[PDB]
């Protein structure tokens, strides 16, 4: 073809992952002869020691570099460098990885009911979140962290207020509240205990 | 540079039954990266001539309550994730 | 049917759009009788007087609102209100309209050359960027504005420095930085003119 330094068609792009999946930085580059080409991250070099899963392509003018899975730890500019007899060219871009995250959601609310004194009663919310959101319950505005007949438990997403054997003073308004990193949510039932004789 | 953080609320009143919900969530934030974040420079020994550029990038991460989170580069992609994230292999 | 009050099975999400693009908001509610929603932004209800383009419809539990060509000044707390008998209910949510803008980009970088003392000498490029870059000439790191002798000129987005008479004084490394609030590019590019003299 011809003498040319080494320029990029397409300079590498920022990429924005989540955790776990995976990145991709990709370049179109000139130059003749063709350039020895070599990619850095945080100003050194990289390898599949370094970055144990990297496949790194170059071929037909295009310059990938993959990372399988990514990891917090994989975030940092990455650079690709092409050099040749007649110079040279160097592209950065970031890699920006996203921890996964999602706000306290109630799969299932809390729903107020009426029930015989004596009653078994069970008060369950199913709750998601990542991180994990901590749960808490409430009886008239106040906390329960359960002594007695009022067992709180869980069993996976699913948390239950259980109150054994029902008594008309339990009758009040509950609320179940779920919080995290990001976000909180709050669902409210009224119990109803009706009495006896 | 300055991230923006937008939010997003839900409030429900059921008066028939007697319920009452309400949720606020960090729904979509916008950040900045310096211009250093991405570069290019080309040295051309042979003609004598250089080339720099750099520019700011400006990323979007979005969440929700129904485990689906978005993101990418404002004014290219955004991808889109169903959480936990699920890998395949 | 049984009677049930509003909800939102999924409700608004925020959203950031670009500048002159269509910003899509949408929800799902359930309820019985089906309940009469209505929007708002930042508190005061919407209408196409107050919108003007927006369109919004609300079919088996879909509502949605659309800004054809969103503007700056659209941005804010959009909210969704959902009534019925049983009860009401209530999704807010905001909008961030955003500049469309790009880092200064030479189209054409400027190039080396050689000439003969006495010639005229342009020396040009082609540069892109939003907002409009501001472009200055450097020899040696000095910076040349427009004169006689080296009259700077834009024809569009194509910037030329025109050496009137070429010197060999005039040699050197010649440079043209772009700059605006988003990026900077520089490039740089050798200048020889020669000379005969007894």
């Amino acid at each position: 073809m011809t003498t040319q330094a080494p320029t990029f068609t397409q300079p590498l792009q920022s990429v924005v992952v989540l955790e776990g999946s995976t990145a991709t930085f990709e370049a179109h580059i000139s130059g003749f002869p063709v350039p020895e080409v070599s990619w850095f991250r945080d100003g050194q070099v990289i390898s599949t020691s370094t970055l144990p899963g990297v496949q790194i392509s170059f071929s037909d003018g295009r310059a990938k570099l993959t990372i399988p899975a990514v990891t917090k730890a994989n975030s940092g500019r990455y650079s690709l460098k092409a050099t040749n007899g007649s110079g040279q060219a160097t592209s950065t871009a970031e890699l920006l990885v996203k921890a996964e995250t999602a706000p306290p959601n109630f799969v299932q609310r809390l729903q107020s009911m009426t029930v015989r004194q004596g009653s078994q009663v069970r008060l369950q919310v199913r709750v998601t979140g990542i991180p994990t959101p901590v749960v808490k319950f409430y009886r008239d505005g106040a906390e329960i962290q359960s002594s007695l007949d009022f067992q709180i438990s869980q069993e996976g997403d699913l948390y239950s207020l259980l109150i054994a054997e029902a008594y008309p003073e339990d009758s009040g308004t509950y609320s179940v509240n779920a919080t995290n990193s990001v976000g909180r949510a709050t669902s409210t039932a009224e119990l109803l205990v009706q009495g006896e004789t | 540079m300055a991230t923006s953080e937008l939010s997003s609320e839900v409030s429900e009143e059921n008066s028939e039954r007697r319920e009452a919900f309400w949720a606020e969530w960090k729904d979509l934030t916008l950040s900045t990266r310096p211009e250093e974040g991405s570069s290019l420079h080309e040295e051309d020994t042979q003609r004598h001539e250089t080339y720099h550029q750099q520019g700011q990038s400006q990323v979007l991460v979005q969440r929700s309550p129904w485990l689906m989170m978005r993101m990418g580069i404002l004014g290219r992609g955004l991808q889109e994730y169903q959480l936990p994230y699920q890998r395949v292999l």
